[PDB]
RNA sequence: GGAUUUUUGGAGCAGGGAGAUGGAAUAGGAGCUUGCUCCGUCCACUCCACGCAUCGACCUGGUAUUGCAGUACCUCCAGGAACGGUGC
């Protein structure tokens, strides 16, 4: 019922990531909350869009119909998502 | 008055002379046959209005729930 | 499955919502849903020109609800 | 139920293409319109036809350049194609086999 | 009744697909599933104002393609039978 | 120990520092660059350093090679077909190489994409007046030794051998 | 906490004018009372008039069924 | 039936084209039922941008295709 | 298993106006070649309304920081605006 990429996204949770959506915004940050639905909140996030405008926000929160990508660092690329 | 649902108003709307107008600006006015639950329409001598301008007639027209915008009773 | 929005954090704090379109509104949320529908009381939406003018209780369905960002510290 | 609703519904004026073996016009969402004949159909109104002709009109786009030259229409045949339910705008049977 | 199990029957088949965007790939159909997932091998794609690139594999997916041609001597009558 | 279709499938490739798909081809020995088709272009970067290749030529047509290190050679040729070959190739690090006239450096001109040239520790490098006539001859380098071309050296290079 | 579907109702029990502004289209949108609603998010607006913010103009229509799919914002207004 | 199609590319190098016209290269290593692709250290072109572990969601996918050998 | 976050799509289409401005080497029609006249397709410059405002990347000059870290991006001032997207 979960997904591998939705595990990964669950696992990356509290690191520095980005989330780019589908009209270009970038929120990135410290994923605080991330559920099966691709549901991104993040706290003391930053707007840095395809439009340009970077700005700092105390929170953030991103759904999942809107998000086009997201950039997670490769530190858990390794293990356990070897398979 | 009472609060009515829109199935028994889109099942009672069958018969009579109404007009749906999509997301593309284009609309067709004609006798409503038949209304499923899935909003799809199906109308018999339907006219095809384009800018508020009649455009021609087609007959049996079918337009389904995803590209239909409005629909209004005349 | 149908797992609601983490949104008991975000409640009765004023929040800025942007909808498609480049539509941006700012209110206090009032309540959550599981289909990503918001009811935001006293809120004021942005016109192109810059000035804010108020709707008051507004709701915002999930389907054009482009990025929530809260204004309190939470 | 299902046939039912299929038999008396919107999707009946799609089983009258298919059994009396009448032709149909499809207008899709990129401004062609497909007259055909209606072979096989499914819930999610996906439309395998056969002895289609599918007419259209296009602009030059650019093509020589200096500010005074007009769009045209055009139209082709094709043997045998299969179109899915999400393209398809609007579906008009009319009389036209005879 | 089910256009997936026609669809699926119609492997080892060149056929073309033209997307929604105007790019058209034409090769031969190799493995379809449930969810129209078009794998196909030695295929050609023209986009849009484009030259025509060839490529060993392809995948495209359902929700991606706008329509579908295919030969004049394929068994619809046939292959209609579930 | 010369460069082939098995030593080129055997060898290590993975990204790089600049997130580049580099293959790691060091430790060899090739005395001719040769038979790089088997890569069919897959790669960003080649890393082509500690060898003993003489010329740099005979690749064939890769529109995604963009940087080439032939650092610890003894190239002292370049060819005159390196533009067919590399239209994309912007990153040349020729550093401890063997040429030793400048006349070397004409080749080199016809590559219009090139940004970034390195002609440290070479006998060529020695010579009077080898920035301005490097100047001239490639403008579109923009970075040359590691230094940044200013208005001033173009004008330079530009004033001389006009 | 308030439900959307709670205002709903009692925006259909109150009878009051509601404006409804279209998805991916800021140039016309809607107005009228809503009667009833379904899960769908179906309006059934009595005597409703499209409104035109660029040309400045209203057309009647009367008895509108607008679905839920394109109707992205929706607020109440005093006339 | 076999379902094998999206294994016999798993943990090699695909080139992925988006809707907008922008093209991702990286190494697949899972999927999903909503085709969720997760390309570690791809490349993002149109111009190269370095993205890294980029996890693109399956309603931007248009078309994939293999790009080279497995590092 | 076509009704809001993935697969039966809300997608399609067009780039403001003017000027006895300039060009279609081999590719417009008509006045039935060539020369001329008229009309429904671009680019360069000029004028009105450098289409407008925003932020990011970037170039010149001056200027500050000498600091041991795993990163959307990183000093400030002034000029120019080749690029990106946002709303009208």
């Amino acid at each position: 019922s979960i997904g591998v990429p939705i595990k990964v996204l669950h696992e990356a949770e509290g690191h520095i990531v980005t989330c780019e959506t589908n009209t270009g915004e970038v929120y990135r940050g410290k994923l605080i909350e991330a559920e099966d639905n691709m549901n991104c909140q993040m706290s003391n996030i930053t707007v840095t869009y395809r439009d340009g405008r970077v700005a700092q926000l105390e929170q953030v929160y991103i759904r999942g119909s809107k998000i086009r990508f997201l950039i997670l660092p490769d530190m858990l690329k390794n293990a356990p998502m070897l398979k | 008055s009472l609060p009515l649902n829109p199935k028994p108003f889109l099942n009672g709307l069958t018969g009579k002379p109404v007009m749906v107008k999509l997301k593309w600006g284009m609309e067709y006015k004609g006798y409503l046959v038949s209304v499923d639950g899935y909003m799809n329409m199906q109308l018999a001598n339907t006219e095809e209005y384009i800018d508020g301008a009649l455009s021609g007639h087609l007959g049996e027209v079918l337009i389904r729930c995803n590209n239909v915008l409005y629909i209004r009773g005349v | 499955k149908a797992h609601p929005p983490e949104l008991k954090k975000f409640m009765d704090k004023k929040l800025s919502l942007k909808l498609n379109g480049g539509r941006h509104v700012q209110g206090i949320l009032r309540g959550f849903d599981p289909f990503m529908n918001l009811v935001i009381d006293e809120c004021v939406e942005m016109a192109t020109s810059g000035q804010q003018n108020n709707i008051g209780m507004v709701v915002i369905r999930g389907n054009s609800i482009i990025m929530l960002e809260a204004l309190e510290r939470v | 139920r299902e046939e039912e609703e299929f038999n008396t519904g919107p999707l009946s004026v799609l089983t009258q293409s298919v059994k009396n073996n009448t032709q149909v016009l499809i207008n899709c969402r990129n401004n062609k319109k497909l007259l055909g004949r209606v072979k096989a159909f499914d819930r999610h109104c996906n439309m395998v036809l056969e002895n289609v002709k599918e007419m259209w009109t296009e602009v030059p786009k650019s093509g020589k350049g200096k500010k005074k030259s007009k769009p045209v229409n055009k139209d082709r045949y094709i043997s045998k194609m299969f179109l899915r339910g999400d393209s398809v705008i609007v579906v008009l049977r009319n009389p036209l086999i005879a | 009744m089910k256009l997936v199990r026609f669809l699926m029957k119609l492997s080892h088949e060149t056929v073309t697909i033209e997307l929604k965007n105007g790019t058209q790939v034409h090769g031969t159909i190799t493995g379809v599933d449930v969810s129209m997932n078009t794998h196909l091998k030695a295929v050609k794609m023209t986009l849009k104002n484009r030259e025509p690139v060839q490529l060993e594999t392809l995948s495209i997916r359902g929700n991606n393609i706008r329509y579908f041609i295919l030969p004049d001597s394929l068994p619809l009558d046939t292959l209609l039978v579930d | 120990v010369k460069l082939t279709a098995e030593l080129i499938e055997q060898a290590a490739q993975y990204t790089n520092a600049v997130r580049d798909r580099e293959l790691d081809l060091r430790g060899y020995k090739i005395p001719v660059i040769e038979n790089l088709g088997a890569t069919l272009d897959q790669f960003d970067a080649i890393d082509f350093s500690d060898n003993e290749i003489r010329k740099l030529d005979g690749f064939p047509l890769l529109r995604r090679l963009k940087t080439l290190l032939v650092n610890n050679n003894r190239i002292c040729r370049i060819g005159e077909g390196l533009d067919q070959a590399l239209p994309c190739l912007t990153e040349l690090i020729l550093t401890n190489n063997s040429l030793v006239e400048l006349g070397d450096l004409d080749p080199l001109a016809s590559l219009k994409s090139l940004t970034y040239l390195s002609i440290l520790r070479n006998p060529v490098t020695n010579k009077k007046h080898y920035r301005l006539y490097v100047i001239y001859k490639v403008p579109q380098v923009r970075v040359l030794d590691f230094q940044k071309v200013k208005l001033k050296e173009r004008q330079e290079a530009e004033k001389m051998f006009k | 906490m308030v439900q959307p579907i709670n205002l709903i109702f009692r925006y259909l029990q109150n009878r009051s004018r509601i404006q409804v502004w279209l998805y991916e289209q800021v140039n016309m949108r809607i107005e009228g009372c809503i009667i009833g609603f379904d899960e769908y998010m179906n309006l059934v607006l009595d005597d409703a008039e499209e409104i035109h913010s660029k040309t400045k103009s209203r057309k009647q229509l009367g008895r509108i069924m607008l679905k839920g799919d394109n109707i992205t914002l929706l607020q109440s207004v005093s006339n | 039936g076999k379902s094998s199609k999206m294994l016999q590319h798993i943990d090699y190098r695909m080139r992925c084209i988006l809707q907008d016209g922008r093209i991702f290269i990286g190494t697949f290593k899972a999927f999903d039922k909503h085709m969720n692709l997760i390309l570690c250290d791809c490349d993002e072109f149109r111009e190269k941008r370095v993205l890294g572990l980029v996890l693109l969601r399956g309603e931007n996918l248009v078309s994939m295709t293999v790009e080279g050998p497995p590092p």
